[PDB]
């Protein structure tokens, strides 16, 4: 089975450093790159980065150049990610993440999470794809088909993820290609858009269906997470 | 390197059997299946069989059932095949060949001298240097696209093969080999005739069994 | 060779309709078959096409799971099945013949009278300018942008008022037989040129580019050449 | 385990990342309504056939040797011929009309659209990078891994 395993929790002052790994196992460590992304307190996915473990190249996104670096030990099978200069805003669960059948890309495969907390928010550039995720919080009962739309600033084709986050877990890939149903996860979950508007719809609403949504782009980088849609349950 | 490599030539009297070997080297022996072909001095290639070198099992041809054996020695990565109630009918070179055809592994042959109806067309036709040849293969019943192969035999060495599957190209065969053709009616395209470019090409089905052949087009 | 439509008609939303094209004059059997609807005063639309047998379908993606392409090769008949019908359906369906076996790298010849209807693709085609005007002898330059590489898989259409498409230029710059030697067509690539080197007044008339790189096949906006003042 | 052994090593042969080649991706329009649905695999041998050969073809070009490492090649030529056995012997051990030849020809004309885009970005890294991801995916498509 792959596996991505993470170091543990992490406690830094303000201006310190911190070096997470992500260890690997199951299937050929140099064929996938590893991205990193994280999750502030409250706050949606943020990409940081990624690596390619063949060559070694590495790619940030604008927010985290100069102060992030992404290596990797070829003999350990094991990816890092190296934070400097940490600020408060910084305190987040970092995630690493392995690439998909076309060895690049975010996929299903992710770690477990690592808490950087920097005892004494998310967001990215002006030009930076915007992913306008709509709504922010739903509240159907069980049955009512979930319409969730997510809305491209630039056409990005199909290259959209549609991921479900349970709390305190990794992102679960639902559908991907904008519209490809994710092996195991039910037929019930749609994928359908293409272009600027996207539509994920989950119809039969079960209650394994509540978790935050969220939709990640990558028709251009860097790749950018959509706002999320905290779905929930009604009752008495 | 992967390498088939026969017996030597055997001379038998009529009545007596005749026993040649095919020995395999350069990969794992029971991963591909062994064919056995034929072809009479001045005659067309005529397949005999096959046999899966995993767990044994053979399919003869009609005209050699009864008369013919294909075993195999797993440890020796050794086939071969066993004709009985020889004539000299039965003069010719017999051929060991591996089964995947975009492969193009063939034995270099071993002539036992004893003392769908593939039309290609035409049988011989002369040119010189610069001009383009353009064979025909016609098929009686419907061969799939996928199946129709061309080879270049060359005087008594092993057919080597030029496009398989009708429009792919073997490593090693130049582009001027612009062989098309699907369904029931197949062509062999040549865009300009080099020098080393005059044998006598062959139309080869491996769909439906038996795999039958063409007569062969002469270019000289 | 003639095309026929006939099944076209007023139909209520949510209903189903069958049209039908009988064809003649060509071995129908071992051609690919396409519709192409074209609504009320907008441009022509790929709707599905069905191979030589009948055997592989493809189908525009506001138009799948809802239609249904079917063939007779004994009749040498083409037929549309519409279900769950919306208004976005009403529209002038041509049926089309294709110049191979199965569909992409080809192009629509002949085309049939259309039947009247009355109730997104990843490659882009963007035609410029969208209208000229032109004087009888002038040099007239239409262009035709994909969103990605088409190699030399795009084919030119003219269209008069009220009258079906016509085959001008087949893959980028081939001339089809019987059109005047004043058109031709030239690019590869992601840009193409359509050009009428002394425009007659026969000429004035709606040019269409349109990709036959892969499916769904998609057809440019539209260049009206219409007289100048 | 034969077609997982095929994308093992297809996906070892990649030697940059397809990120770095974001604006080089191509749709290159693979005929998926051709290999039907699971449950009618066995109408689809000489089309996976076809696909395998034109693999094989493609992977096999002399630019394809410049490209990439000849050691993982002759691996990945080794598993293409062993797929290609097993498709044959069972031909050897059809009643469509059409035999599935609209298939092939769609099939053929998908690998002509992946050389017609190989020659005009001339051979470039990332050209080869996103055929190479391109048959990860029809290949994983034809096969209903």
């Amino acid at each position: 089975q792959v596996q991505l395993v993470q170091s543990g929790a992490e406690v830094k002052k303000p201006g310190a450093s911190v070096k997470v790994s992500c260890k690997t196992s199951g299937y050929t460590f140099t064929s996938y790159d590893i991205n990193w992304v994280r999750q502030a307190t409250g706050q949606g996915l943020e990409w940081m980065g990624w690596m390619n473990p063949n060559t070694g190249n590495t790619g940030y996104a604008q927010k985290f150049q100069g102060r992030v670096a992404m290596t990797r030990s070829s003999s350990t099978r094991t990816a890092y990610m190296e934070l400097s200069s940490l600020t408060s805003e910084d305190t987040a669960v970092y995630y690493c993440a392995r690439a998909g059948l076309t060895g690049a890309g975010l996929d299903d495969y992710w770690g477990q999470g690592t808490l950087v907390t920097v005892s004494s928010g998310s967001g990215g550039g002006a030009s930076d794809i915007q992913m306008t995720q709509s709504p922010s919080s739903l509240s159907a009962s069980v049955g009512d088909r979930v319409t969730i739309t997510c809305q491209a600033s630039q056409d990005i084709r199909k290259y959209l993820n549609w991921y479900q986050q349970k709390p305190g877990k990794a992102p679960k890939l639902l559908i991907y290609d904008a519209s490809n149903l994710q092996t195991g996860v039910p037929s019930r979950f749609s994928g359908s858009g293409s272009g600027t508007d996207f539509t994920l719809t989950i119809s039969r609403l079960q209650p394994e269906d509540i978790a935050t949504y969220y939709c990640q782009q990558y028709g251009d980088l860097p790749l950018t997470f959509g706002g999320g849609t905290k779905v929930g349950i009604t009752g008495p | 390197q992967v390498q088939l490599v026969q017996s030597g030539a055997e001379v038998k009297k009529p009545g007596a059997s005749v026993k040649v070997s095919c020995k395999a080297s350069g990969y794992d022996f029971s991963r591909f299946s062994i064919h056995w072909v034929r072809q009479a001095p001045g005659q067309r290639l005529e397949w005999m069989g096959w046999l899966i070198t995993g767990n044994g099992d053979a399919k003869y041809s009609q005209k050699f059932q009864g008369r013919v054996t294909i075993s195999r020695n797993i440890s020796a990565s050794t086939a071969y095949m066993e004709v009985t109630n020889l004539r000299s009918e039965d003069s010719a070179v017999y051929y060991c060949s591996r089964d995947p055809v975009a492969a193009g592994l063939w034995g270099q042959g071993t002539l036992v001298t004893v003392s769908i109806l593939l039309t290609q067309s035409p049988g011989t036709l002369s040119l010189s240097p610069g001009e383009r040849a353009t064979l025909s293969c016609r098929a009686s019943q419907f061969v799939s696209s996928t199946y129709l192969a061309w080879y270049q035999h060359k005087p008594g060495q092993a057919p080597r093969l030029l496009i398989y599957g009708a429009s792919s190209r073997a490593t090693g065969i130049p582009d001027r080999f612009s062989g098309s053709g699907s369904g029931t009616d197949f062509t062999l395209t040549i865009n300009g005739l080099e020098p080393e470019d005059f044998a006598v090409y062959y139309c080869q089905q491996y769909g439906s069994s038996p795999r039958t052949f063409g007569q062969g087009t002469k270019v000289e | 060779v003639q095309l026929v439509e006939s099944g076209g008609g007023l139909v209520q939303p949510g209903g189903s309709l069958r049209l039908s094209c009988a064809a003649s004059g060509f071995t129908f059997s071992s051609h690919a078959m396409s519709w192409v609807r074209q609504p009320p005063g907008k441009g022509l639309e790929w709707v599905s096409s069905i191979s030589a047998a009948g055997g592989s379908t493809y189908y525009a993606a506001s138009v799948k799971g809802r239609f249904t392409i079917s063939r007779d090769n004994s009749n040498k008949t083409l037929y549309l099945q519409m279900n769950s019908l919306r208004a976005e359906d009403t529209a002038i369906y041509y049926c089309a013949k294709e110049s191979d076996r199965v569909t992409t790298l080809d192009w629509f010849d002949p085309w049939g009278q259309g039947t009247l209807v009355t109730v997104a693709s990843d490659i882009q085609m963007t035609q410029s300018p969208s209208s000229l005007s032109a004087s009888v002898g002038d040099r007239v330059t239409i262009t035709c942008r994909a969103s990605q590489s088409i190699s030399s898989y795009l084919n030119w259409y003219q269209q008069k008022p009220g009258q079906a498409p016509k085959l001008l230029i087949y893959a980028a710059s081939s001339l089809q037989t019987g059109v005047p030697s004043r058109f031709s067509g030239s690019g590869s690539g992601t840009d193409f040129t359509l050009t009428i080197s002394s425009l007659q007044p026969e000429d004035f008339a709606t040019y269409y580019c349109q990709q036959s790189y892969i499916t769904p096949l998609t057809f440019g906006g539209g260049t009206k050449v219409e007289i100048k003042g | 385990l034969g077609s997982r052994r095929t994308l093992m090593l297809l996906a070892q042969m990649r030697r940059i990342s397809l990120f770095s080649c974001l604006k080089d991706r191509h749709d290159f329009g693979f005929p998926q309504e051709e290999f039907g649905n699971q449950f009618q695999k066995a109408e689809t041998i000489p089309v996976l056939h076809e696909m395998i050969q034109q693999i094989f073809n493609l992977f096999s070009t002399k630019d394809s040797s410049a490209a990439w490492d000849e050691t993982l090649l002759d691996k990945f030529y080794t598993e293409l011929y062993q797929q290609l056995n097993d498709l044959e012997a069972c031909v050897i051990q059809t009643e469509t009309p059409l035999m599935k030849e609209d298939s092939i020809l769609a099939v053929r004309k998908y690998f002509q659209r992946i050389t017609l885009y190989l020659k005009e970005k001339k051979y470039s890294p990332c050209a080869w990078e996103v055929v190479r991801a391109e048959i990860m995916r029809s290949f994983s498509l034809s096969t209903n891994l």
